[PDB]
């Protein structure tokens, strides 16, 4: 299925960014939930960058 | 005077324990050969009996004891070491005595021991002197199970096998490793553990999987599985948008999460939908590819190298 | 002015989590843009 | 016979708690999740049985299992390694087996061990004995009724992962690492921290302290908390000179402690004012500059780096 | 307000410097207790010295 190794490990290290992103989104969001808003753009910032990079 | 120490019904087929089919061979040979044509030990091809199984931890030793002891149809009882080590102050060993006269009363049976290693060794405090003795009991029990007609099994099981006492070794029979499931093996649990759940496209992710797991246990795969098995669960944890997957032919409107550029994508909360009209996501091999994720290499090889010591030292000879 | 755009945005970054947890990148990008332009505009 | 554990609990939230709320979606989903709807976990979808929290001490991991047994409101029993050894040497596990026989009367359980490493590893006298056999009796408890039919879920403690006896360690399921806190976490920890006095300035400043403090725990942010909470109590048993706060609004005369110089400075001794009637200073940003400087960092750095290992080797840790 | 950042460490610093001369204030007031008057105003005169060079 179009290289199930190499291609899929890509794949899956494509995949850990865009949950690191989403990690990045969740503690933006706590943030919120506190606040603290300069935190909360450094996060969504970080994780719009990555967005941006893929 | 019974004091009843387990015994059940597990439900465990020969099919469930995935590889290992030499050993599994060897233990249809230990206990269904011998009860089906007992007349075929005559002579010195002999009924052997005691039985270690040996390896690393998560490798199905306990699934397989489970296993043989739901297709044997021979009473299986099974037993800490630890278990009734004493009441006083005084008197114990009596208790040994009746559990070996209760299976040679329920023949065919067999004795699981897990963790054999726990009784070992030379030290104070009780071993000296007071377990000393259970040591010996124990030792002339399993003398005289060899002397007579037997219908007793004795099953070992330890992870450290060069922490078993001497004496017991060479008393005891018969010693088989279980070593970590190789790619096949790997595969076949995974196959054995998706079951109902939606399979997704043919063998080669199964394949895949099987030989990105290595060196990994039983249990270290069936972890993984119930991590991607969560996944879904998680999937549908976050949702605002759903969107209706069966048509009118169905019985009703059937939704499923999805992101917000999807069309026909109404949103609320996992909570709002009613638990028949939900639609939870397939399994895809990205679940999986995170169940990896969440399992990093689980391997001391340090115990691997023991292992294979033992193995090469004993094993081999009689003992 | 400021507690419902607050919300607005919380909203916003959810919607770009589903997105990105069924692998829609662009859904994403707009849903974080639309949040961080919020976020700036308070 | 019952040796009594508590189980009515405070009231920690999880919003009490600062950071990772995946492991947080980890606890909710093997404890909550399934107590609400447990038609989630029909066929092969099974509950996790083991979660290991560990990293170094002063993180909240006793706080963690405060929260969950706030908020999972079913039966939580928690105790440390060495409660419920023995007596007479060797009359253990008796307890043990009843302990679990406890668990599983009253489902959904859940059992907490603190510093799960004080029973665990290898050489001898208690591992050759005492130690040995009870390490051996819940090992066959905790995969005893853990695979198959559960109602228990167990939750371990150590700061010492690398010493965790590797049968344990495969017996036992998801690990979850404790980092420090980071610059959000200990920003979220000083608002809880603010209690009822006058925060001078924003949560700016707060942010200004997350990113100055470096490294820290829990009860190190605590700690710095209580001693710039101090600060005006030793300025008020500093002062001779006091001077009135009270407008016309307020009831009767109220005095806070001020310099010699000052407009209405009355130099009498704070025992001679009453409770109601001082003002203490508020808190300014330098009582917590001074907490700052009197509270080195408490962290060696070379914990870390087995802390490290152990994350590279196993980490966000399924097994 | 703006608010600084840099400047909290020269702020921390004479802190540093207001509480050294608190400490030589205590310690005189210990050697007068005793009635050591040249060891108090050794003191003295160091705390107020490093108070004119602040
Ligand atoms: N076919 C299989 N092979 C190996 N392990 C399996 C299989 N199916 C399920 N398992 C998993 O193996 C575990 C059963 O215990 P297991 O027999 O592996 O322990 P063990 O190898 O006896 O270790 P120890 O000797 O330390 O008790 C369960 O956690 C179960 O999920
Ligand atoms: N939100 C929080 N996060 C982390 N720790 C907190 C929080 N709130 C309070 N604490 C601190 O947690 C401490 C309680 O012990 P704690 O749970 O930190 O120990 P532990 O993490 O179990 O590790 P060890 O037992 O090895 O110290 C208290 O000193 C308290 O100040």
């Amino acid at each position: 299925k179009s290289y199930t190794k190499d291609e899929l490990t890509k794949i899956m290290d494509r995949a850990s960014k865009i949950e690191q992103i989403q990690k990045l989104a969740k503690y933006a969001i706590s943030a919120l939930n506190y606040e603290d808003l300069p935190t909360a753009k450094d996060e969504l910032t970080k994780a719009l960058d990555l967005l941006n990079s893929i | 005077l019974s004091s009843a120490i387990l015994s059940e019904k597990p439900n465990v087929k020969w099919e469930d324990v995935a590889g290992l089919e030499g050993a599994k061979e060897a233990l249809k040979e230990a206990v269904i050969l011998p009860v089906k044509f007992p007349h075929l030990f005559k002579g010195n091809r002999k009924p052997t009996s005691g039985i270690l199984l040996y390896g690393p931890p998560g490798t199905g030793k306990s699934y397989l004891a489970k296993a043989v002891a739901t297709e044997a149809n021979s009473t299986f009882f099974s037993v800490s070491s630890s278990d009734l080590v004493s009441k006083w102050m005084g008197e114990s060993e009596k208790l040994v005595k009746q559990l070996f006269a209760m299976a040679r009363e329920n023949k065919p049976s067999i004795i699981f021991i897990d963790q054999v290693d726990a009784l070992t060794g030379t030290r104070g405090e009780g071993e000296s002197e007071a377990s000393r003795r259970i040591k010996t009991e124990l030792l002339v029990q399993m003398n005289g199970v060899g002397n007579d007609s037997q219908g007793v099994l004795v099953l070992g099981a330890t992870n450290i096998p060069w922490q078993l006492d001497s004496a017991i070794r060479r008393r005891f029979e018969r010693r088989i490793y279980i070593p970590l499931p190789d790619l096949a093996a790997r595969t076949t649990m995974f196959e054995i553990n998706v079951g109902d759940t939606p399979c997704v496209l043919t063998k080669e992710d199964y394949r895949t999987l099987g030989a990105m797991t290595e060196g990994y246990s039983g249990s270290d795969i069936a972890v993984v599985v119930k991590d991607a098995l969560m996944q879904p669960i998680r999937k549908i944890q976050s949702a605002t948008h759903f969107k209706d997957v069966s048509t009118e032919d169905d019985e009703t409107r059937k939704l499923t999460p999805c992101s917000p550029g999807d069309d026909g994508a109404i949103e609320m909360s996992w909570t709002d939908i009613e638990a028949d009209e939900l639609k939870e996501p397939d399994l895809t091999i990205k679940d999986f590819l995170k169940a990896i994720k969440s399992t990093r290499p689980t391997v001391n090889e340090d115990d691997l190298l023991k292992q294979e010591q033992f193995t090469r030292d004993f094993g081999q000879e009689g003992n």
